[PDB]
Formats: structure tokens, sequence, C-alpha cells
């Protein structure tokens, strides 16, 4: 039985305007087996109206989703990724840089 | 261009807690059209693409039906492969199905594919030659025997040569705004230093459509694959796809190097 | 459009 | 109908070429076969097709055309075991849909033919039984307009028969105004037909 | 070897209820069920993938019911039976889509028991006529009389049964027509040469089977239980 931990991408979809509404995206992909925990979090607490894509595979046949929110980032505001699965002693926390 | 339709398949057994897990999605290209899934409220398979909305009732009703199927087939695969490999009903496991057909330009037939896999191994595939099997282990032996002689593999590659061209040139036509797109990337740049004596420096594609791409780095000419930084290619969530590559070397002297992009919607291979 | 047959394992 | 065969009982001579062919409904079909039931019986299954052409199999030879959704089978020098009902099949999602079925029939070539009525007596001795026999197999027998008298049709052989073969009916009643004369003038039958005095 | 299938024959009063039972082979998953009439082909009926019933066809009426327990054998029941249920019920297992099927159970559903009748055999010699002008010899058998229209006829010469020669009707003819209850008849010829005929040492027995009442059966009135039976017919040759 193959495990395989995820890679997690935290972005926006358009380009980071602060003010302007936008969405925040959180990509895990790589992985096996397909029990995974995603949540978005904003300044630590977990965004509910968040969605997720159709669970697929890749060549590999490794895992991958995408979940996403609407959001209007701002300055002050902290927007994360926080991932568990299987194969992570801890929750994994990736937060959103809008350079990246 | 080539095109392609996959249909991909996850079967995710629940030990002790009844009904297995099952995922049914279907692609034309890296557009997502289908899905169905076993914990949605629907039972129906659900369309995920516009143009795949104009399809009419006798077509949902049909690939409904052939979706539970599908899911019947693989809750009793998942008891099969216990059996086979002697698991306890005690462990999660995972049967993975992949099948499809491309074509090329002239929209004829050029590929098809039609693979499983076990807990994430690789466990029966069918060869490119679309007449017989790779078999990854024993247990995997006694699957391609049994399709040996029930010759699975004619069957097979009618669906792929014939129903399954017939249907992806069907979606090409309906969904000919979305899918014979090309988006060309939106290229730019972002240069900060981490320190005084190195800079970082980060090549950005976004926007782009189909998902295939290459970003490399060019000191001169040469191929600077050492403290290269590249991102899987990602989704936007808008039907575009997304992709960097960062490179760091000694700040002030970063004309030397010089970012390529290469992608089917760009005429030439922009250079920044 | 699915493959209407399915094949035990 | 899901799957349509060609009509009506077919009938060819010994030693020719039977042909049936077949249309089904579903472009999406895959499997497609041909099943043999001879009277008393169960589907048999004698040939299955899956890809486009032409699959031969020693007398057999079946034709599929996906495109055009048409299923052939070509039986060279018919044997009396190739009368039976032929059946085509084809796959609706994992399950077979059978058409109704075409009956073939197997003519003996009759090569002397000597058309006569022969009346029979009971061996224990109720009614009396004409014998049409000799007949070439391009005679039809049908049935009275008497309701008091019955008319088998053009006896089927056994199909393990030899040597030499040949054609019979009978027709009975059990009333004294009832001979074998008039048994079948409601059929057509040669001029040169025997009726012994 | 193969798929099996009991009863072979049956006969239910309508009103009353019947079960079929099916042994398939046992590695095939895939179970099936089919009704088939005279000059028609198989009806589907419904469709077991191990102990799963996956298929039914839309037609078929809440008084039939399948079950494959555990997966194996398999029963079709059917409850107040009516007279259109009469039909020949085949099963089949496949391992993926090849269809191979047992040899039936062949139902007939009448109003009473009592309609039905064993066949009366006879045998009529070879016309004289015959003989002098094609020096071959036919004999005739006759089975009258009989209901449901299910028999076997052979033909047993000197204590053989023969091909050679013999030719029986494919199916019964009914004896009144303008009638439900009509009883059937069915003929069959034995040619043989002249000189063999000629031969009194010669014995020829025509042989009828029946498919009727089965043990189980209630009967009614003063004639002899309708059962499952063989009922046969003779002659020796005459030198004349």
């Amino acid at each position: 039985m193959i495990q395989r931990t995820p890679k997690i991408q935290v972005y926006s979809r358009h380009p980071a305007e602060n003010g302007k509404s936008n969405f925040l995206n959180c990509y895990v992909s790589g992985f096996h087996p397909s029990d995974i925990e995603v949540d978005l979090l904003k300044n630590g607490e977990r965004i509910e109206k968040v969605e997720h894509s159709d669970l697929s595979f890749s060549k590999d046949w490794s895992f991958y989703l995408l979940y996403y929110t609407e959001f209007t980032p701002t300055e002050k505001d902290e927007y994360a990724c926080r991932v568990n699965h299987v194969t992570l002693s801890q929750p994994k926390i990736v937060k959103w840089d809008r350079d990246m | 261009g080539s095109h392609s339709m996959r249909y991909f398949f996850t079967s995710v057994s629940r030990p002790g807690r009844g009904e297995p897990r099952f995922i049914a999605v279907g692609y034309v290209d890296d557009t997502q059209f289908v899905r169905f899934d076993s914990d949605a409220a629907s039972q129906r398979m659900e369309p995920r693409a516009p143009w795949i909305e104009q399809e009419g009732p006798e077509y949902w009703d049909g690939e409904t039906r052939k979706v539970k199927a599908h899911s019947q087939t693989h809750r009793v695969d998942l008891g099969t492969l216990r059996g086979y490999y002697n698991q306890s009903e005690a462990g999660s496991h995972t049967v993975q199905r992949m099948y499809g057909c491309d074509v090329g330009s002239d929209w004829r037939f050029l590929r098809g594919y039609h693979q499983y896999a076990y807990d994430g191994k690789d466990y029966i595939a069918l060869k490119e030659d679309l007449r017989s099997w790779t078999a990854a282990d024993m247990a995997a032996q006694t699957t391609k025997h049994k399709w040996e002689a029930a010759h699975v593999a004619e069957q097979l590659r009618a669906y792929l040569e014939g129903t399954c061209v017939e249907w992806l040139r069907r979606y090409l036509e309906n969904g000919k705004e979305t899918l014979q797109r090309t988006d060309a990337p939106k290229t730019h740049m972002t240069h900060h230093a981490v320190s005084d004596h190195e800079a970082t420096l980060r090549c950005w594609a976004l926007s782009f459509y189909p998902a295939e791409i290459t970003l490399t780095w060019q000191r001169d000419g040469e191929d600077q694959t050492q403290d290269t930084e590249l991102v899987e290619t990602r989704p936007a969530g808008d039907g575009t796809f997304q992709k960097w590559a960062a490179v760091v070397v000694p700040s002030g002297q970063e004309q030397r190097y010089t970012c390529h992009v290469q992608h089917e919607g760009l005429p030439k291979p922009l250079t920044l | 459009y699915l493959q209407p047959r399915t094949f035990l394992l | 109908k899901e799957v349509e065969q060609n009509s009506g009982p077919l009938s060819v001579p010994e030693g020719a070429i039977a042909s049936l062919n077949c249309t089904y409904s579903d472009r999406g079909s895959q499997s497609f076969f041909w099943y043999r039931q001879y009277s008393g019986k169960s589907p048999e299954l004698i040939m299955f097709i899956y890809s486009n052409g032409d699959k031969e199999d020693g007398r057999f030879t079946a034709q599929l055309n996906k495109a055009s959704q048409y299923v052939s089978l070509l039986i060279r020098d018919s044997q009396p075991s190739d009368s039976a009902t032929y059946l085509c099949a084809v796959n609706r999602d994992d399950k077979i849909i059978f058409g109704k079925g075409t009956r073939l029939h197997i003519l003996p070539n009759i090569q002397n033919p000597d058309p006569a009525v022969y009346q029979l007596r009971d061996s224990k001795s109720d009614k009396s039984v004409c014998l049409f026999t000799d007949f070439d197999s391009q005679t039809n027998v049908s049935q009275s307009k008497d309701s008091d008298v019955y008319i088998t049709d053009k006896c089927v052989l056994d199909m393990r028969s030899m040597d030499f073969k040949s054609n019979s009916a009978v027709a009975w009643s059990n009333k004294s105004d009832f001979a074998c004369a008039n048994a079948f003038n409601n059929s057509i039958i040669p001029e040169d037909t025997f009726f012994p005095s | 070897t193969g798929v099996s299938q009991n009863p072979r024959h049956k006969i239910t009063k309508r009103g009353q209820n019947v079960t079929f039972r099916c042994d398939p082979i046992s590695e095939h998953n895939r179970l099936y069920w089919y009704r088939q009439t005279l000059g028609q082909g198989p009806e589907f009926l419904t469709y077991f993938q191990n102990e799963a019933q996956l298929e039914k066809s839309r037609l078929l009426s809440d008084r039939f019911s399948a079950e494959r327990p555990k997966g194996s054998f398999s029963t079709l029941e059917i409850q107040r039976t009516e007279q259109g249920d009469s039909a020949m019920y085949l099963c089949a297992s496949s391992p993926d889509i090849e269809q191979y099927f047992g040899p039936g159970t062949r139902l007939t559903v009448t109003e009473d028991l009592k309609n039905v009748f064993p066949p009366e055999v006879a045998v009529f010699e070879p016309s004289e006529a015959e003989i002098s002008h094609t020096q071959k010899a036919t004999l005739v058998c006759l089975a009258t009389g009989f209901y449901p229209d299910h028999v076997e006829l052979s033909w047993w010469v000197n204590g053989k049964e023969v091909h050679s020669g013999v030719c029986t009707d494919p199916q019964p003819l009914k004896e009144q027509p303008a009638l439900n209850d009509s009883r059937y008849a069915l003929s069959s010829r034995l040619r043989v040469s002249a000189t063999f005929w000629q031969n009194p040492r010669n014995h020829f027995r025509c042989q009828v089977q029946f498919y009727g009442l089965s043990e189980n059966d209630e009967w009614t009135q003063d004639r002899a239980k309708p059962v499952t039976q063989i009922v046969s017919a003779e002659a020796w040759g005459r030198a004349d």
C-alpha cells in the first residue's frame, strides 16, 4: 500500500489587489490514499463557505483537489490553508503569500 | 491540435462503515464536464460544463444508468481484490480506473487507454496495441486470464476506436467556443531580494489554456536546472491555469539570465 | 459517453 | 424493436447458401451473437463477433457493420441439421437482448417426385388416414375448410435420416362420407398425382 | 456441466403459484431470467450480479419475483398465475456477456387440472397400393386427444430406436380450434423397404412421451390421473 504526502499551493485566482474581491485557492495534489482534510483559514479561523472540485487523479494515480472561496484581500487579514492527511504527523499549515 | 476524452473512477472501501465511496469524473482535455459522487444528494450523473447541459433526458438517464453499473461492478471488484490479496476486512482499499481516447488534429483515433490501479500501484492495463494486457503481479494475472478467455479486449477496442472517438467529436463541436479555444499566457516578472548578495526573480504565466506549458531559464543560452524552482501547473478556478519559475543568482547581474515561455497559444516562443 | 459494458476483475 | 431480424420462414435447398441478417437500434452496442435454437430446445451460441468485418468459422461467416448497425450470418453448404431458429443477440449494457428469430428450413432435394395419396387403415381398427407423399419441395399443403378433417403440414423430416428421403402429409376424419380422393382438394397438387383404385 | 433447471415441465391451475429453480455454472457471477413464447425470441425478465438483482424488465408484474440469496442458485416465482403466463422460462448465466442457457421450464396454466388428458396412440400400416407402386412401406403414427401440447415421439424397431426414415410433425395441431380448452394431435411417419415390412418377424412400436401432472397434484375425477407417462402403439410386419 503506497502512501504519498500532498503537495500544497495557496494562491489567488486573480492578482491580489487590496479591496477588490477575488478567490482564494488551495490546490492539494500528489497524495494517496484519498481521505484528506482541507480547510481555508482567515486569521486562523476556518472559512465555512468553501467549496471543492471533484476528486480526480494524475497519470501516476495520485489524487488532487482544489478548494476555493470568495474573498476580498486586505492588508491586515491573514489567509491560510490547513491540510491533514494520514501521512502528516501534524496538520500542515501553508499561509497565503500574494507573490506566489 | 490533439484532443482527448477520459473518464476517471475512484472506489474506496469503508471497512465497517458500509457501502464504498464511488467517484466518477469525465474530462474533455483539461475541462471536466460530468461527475458522479455516491455521497451526493442526486444519485444522478451531473453536468459540470455549460455545453453538456443541452443534452436531453435520454442522455442523462443513460449516463446515470451506466455510472451506477460501473459503481456496482467496482463494489464487487473491491471484494474480489481483498480475496486475491487475502487482505482483512479491517483496512480501507482503493481501486482506481481510467479509460478514454485521444484524437489528432484531423479528429481521427490516435490512442486508447484502459488501466486499473489497486492501492496506488498499477494492477492491469490494456497495451497500446489494444489487444493485450500488462498484468503487474500474480493476482492481476488472474484478471488477465479471465479477460483473455472472455475477449474483453476486442469489445474494449470497439468502444475506444468507435464510440469514444465518435462522442469526443460531438463534445468538441458542442463545446466549440470553450473547448477549441486557446488562451495565451499573460506573462510578467517580479523582482525581490532575499539579501544583498543574492536576489530572487520570478517568471509568471497566468490565465492560459490548455494546461500544457514549459518555463525554462537561460544564462546566455544554457539551461539552469540548478537552483531552480518550478511549481506544478495549477488551476485558477475559472478554466485557466497558472505556473511560475524562479531562480536566485548574484544581484545586479540578472540580464545574463532570461526566461522563455512556450505554449500553443503563443505564436513564437516569447522571451522576457 | 460512458462505456455501456462493464467487466468484473 | 431493439433488435430486428429478417422476417418469414426461410427455405433453402440442401447444399445451398442460407443467409440471415439483423439490425440493432443502439449504436453503442459492443457484443453481438448468433444463437441457434432447435424446435424444442434452448438457445445455443454458434458464434460471436465484436469487430467490424467478417468472421469465418467452418461453414459459417458472420459480418458486423457498426456504422450501419448490421449483423449477418452466412451458412454455406446447408445440412439438414441447420434447420432451426436463428436468433440475433445484441448487448444492452451488461445483458443480451434477442431478436424475434428467423426460422430456417433446409429442404431435401427430391430428385424423382412421385406424388401419391395412399389410404392407410388402423392396426387395431376410430379413424383412418390418408397419406400424401413423394411430392417435390415446391408443393405446399393447406388445411381443410372441413372443420371435421385434420391435415398436418409438409412432414418435417428427422435430421438423422439416410439413403433416400421424401416429404409427406396426413389427413384424417371420422365419418363415412370421407375419402382420400377429396382429402386435399383445398390444396393444389400435381396433375400426375397417383390415386390408386 | 452446464446450466441446470427444474422442473423441466410444469402444469398449474390458473390462480395457483409456481416456482422454478435454476442452478447456474458456479463461476458465473451474472445470472439472467428470460421468457419465451412460440415464434418469438427470449424476452428479458431480470438480471442478477452475484446476489444483487440489478435490472428488471419494465413490464414485469409484481406477481413475478426472482431471488438468488447466496449468489449461486436462483428461483423465480409466479403468484396467481393466469393463462398468459404459459411459456418457456429460461435461465442463463455468464462470466461477462456471453450467455449459457439451461434447458428451460415449460409452464402450462389451465383453468382446471381436469383439462389435462394423455394421448391415445394409433399405428396405421402401409398401403398395399404404395407397396406395389414404390417398393417402400410408410407407417403412420397418430397421437390424439392430449393436453397440454408437449409430447415426444420416437420409433422403435425390434427393440431399437430408429431415426432413418422417421418424419415427425414439428408442432402439434389443435382438434377444436374454436375453443380455449382444445386438445391436440400429432403425426409421424416411418418408411422402410417393402421387403423389411413384409417380414412378419419385424416389430414396429411408436412411443409417445407425455408430460402431465406431478405426483403431488390432487386428482378429482373417476378417470385415471393424467400423469407424465409414455403411451405406445405397435404393428408387426405382414407378408400378405
